[PDB]
């Protein structure tokens, strides 16, 4: 069972937008698919939901013409499309299986702004157990995902959320080793950002 | 259907208890469901239909209620359980509750502090950022001065804490101050110090440029 949604979105004010959410695993049309409104801070809101097969679409009052549902049965794939987007759209949207293990979609941020994408630049941050770390200064929009040596550094890793200055998002993350293994041993953080395509590894020297 | 939930966000004991609180704006006879969300992860059903627990949920989770009045309980509280809840009516359509973020107190902890350098790559540019983990540590609380050859620097500054951490209740932050690279060449010493209940005394961290 496999829900996966599709990639990050940059959109100016005005202009409409569709999000996926391909189905894969189980019988489409044994459930319904909901799209839900996540935050930024807290809470999450129901838009609605579509019937594969049936074609029975359900909405929010307050997403009525706002939001359309549709649903590709020989795809497997429920769509929403946003329109006349304005920044109070600008969250995470996530679709889930209507739950009667549940299972959710991994999440799709859009982004409504008139900015255009920057990359981030980033910076490696070298000094019993010691603390690295990488700055991934002034990129847009959200989100970044930031590794350590590709997933086996963890335990020790605290990344930050971002924090928006002056029109760009900067975050960092550091990660805590014992000293016994830097600089023997190589630290790389890993920092992808999707909206622009970029994945930036950093030795740590 | 409005449903109201309280509080918006909460701090309980170890080992104590906690209750949460909704409020549907019309009887949704007993259609209510209970969600932990941890970031990063599931939305986890817990309890639905008021009562019914979901499978492998502990006795210590508790749901009440029926008309428009419901309530929800946790009791021996662990590090786990650190989330924000939402009450979700099902009667007619869906509606989430507003949330309830969840802090689970802990032994208060001193941070460890880490000051960095700006990076020679970052040099290239006409900027230079001078960043400051101050890691696992509880009281949230916490004031971050920098101090650049003594004096106090308050503009410029970047601050972000992490979540707490789900397995030892601690929070980390991460202060960043950003100056030109020639004002940052015009000073020597930079401190990054740290206002937390556990010491009396800052705990400080500093290097020097022309060292
Ligand atoms: C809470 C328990 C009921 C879940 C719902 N399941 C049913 O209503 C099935 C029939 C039932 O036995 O009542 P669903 O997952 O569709 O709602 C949503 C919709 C959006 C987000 C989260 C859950
Ligand atoms: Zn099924
Ligand atoms: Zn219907
Ligand atoms: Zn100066």
């Amino acid at each position: 069972v496999q829900l996966q949604e599709s990639d990050a979105e940059l959109v100016k004010p005005g202009a409409s937008v569709k999000i996926s959410c391909k189905a894969s695993g189980y019988t489409f049309t044994d459930h319904v698919i909901h799209w839900v409104k996540q935050k930024p801070e807290q809470g999450l809101e129901w838009i609605g939901y579509i019937s594969p097969g049936n074609g029975d679409i359900k909405y929010n009052e307050k997403f009525k013409g706002k939001a359309t549902l549709t649903a590709d049965k020989s795809s497997s794939t429920a769509y929403m499309q946003l329109n006349s987007l304005t920044s109070e759209d600008s969250a995470v949207y996530l679709c889930k299986r209507g739950y009667y293990v549940d299972y959710w979609g991994q999440g799709t941020t859009l982004t409504v702004s008139s900015a255009k994408t920057t990359p981030p630049s980033v910076y490696p941050l070298a000094p019993s157990m010691v603390t690295l770390g990488c700055l991934v200064k002034g990129y847009f929009p959200e989100p970044v995902t930031v590794t350590w040596n590709s997933g086996s550094l963890s335990s020790g890793v605290h990344t930050f959320p971002a924090v928006l200055q002056s029109d760009l998002y900067t975050l960092s993350s550091s990660v805590t080793v014992p000293s016994s293994t830097w600089p023997s041993e190589t630290v790389t953080c890993n920092v992808a950002h999707p909206a622009s395509s970029t994945k930036v590894d950093k030795k740590i020297e | 259907i409005e449903l109201t939930q309280s509080p918006s966000s909460l701090s309980a004991s170890l080992g104590g208890k906690v209750t949460i609180t909704c409020k549907a704006s019309q009887d949704i006879k007993k259609y209510i469901g209970w969600y932990q969300h941890k970031p990063g992860k599931q939305p986890r059903l817990l309890i639905h239909y008021t009562s019914t627990l979901l499978p492998g949920i502990p006795s210590r989770f508790r749901g009440s209620g029926s008309g428009r009045d419901y309530s929800f309980s946790i009791s021996n509280l662990e590090p786990e359980d650190i989330a924000t809840y939402y009450c979700l009516q099902y009667y007619n359509l869906r509606t989430f509750g507003g949330g309830t973020k969840l802090e689970i107190k802990r032994a208060d902890a001193a941070p460890t502090v880490s000051i960095f350098p700006p990076s020679s790559e970052q040099l290239t540019s006409g900027g230079a950022s001078v960043v400051c983990f101050l890691n696992n540590f509880y009281s949230k609380d916490i004031n971050v001065k920098w101090k650049i050859d003594g004096s106090e620097r308050q503009n410029g500054v970047l601050n972000s804490w992490t979540d707490q951490d789900s397995k030892d209740s601690t929070y980390s932050m991460s202060s960043t101050l950003t100056l030109t690279k020639d004002e940052y060449e015009r000073h020597n010493s930079y401190t990054c110090e740290a206002t937390h209940k556990t010491s009396t005394s800052p705990i400080v961290k500093s290097f020097n440029r022309n060292e």
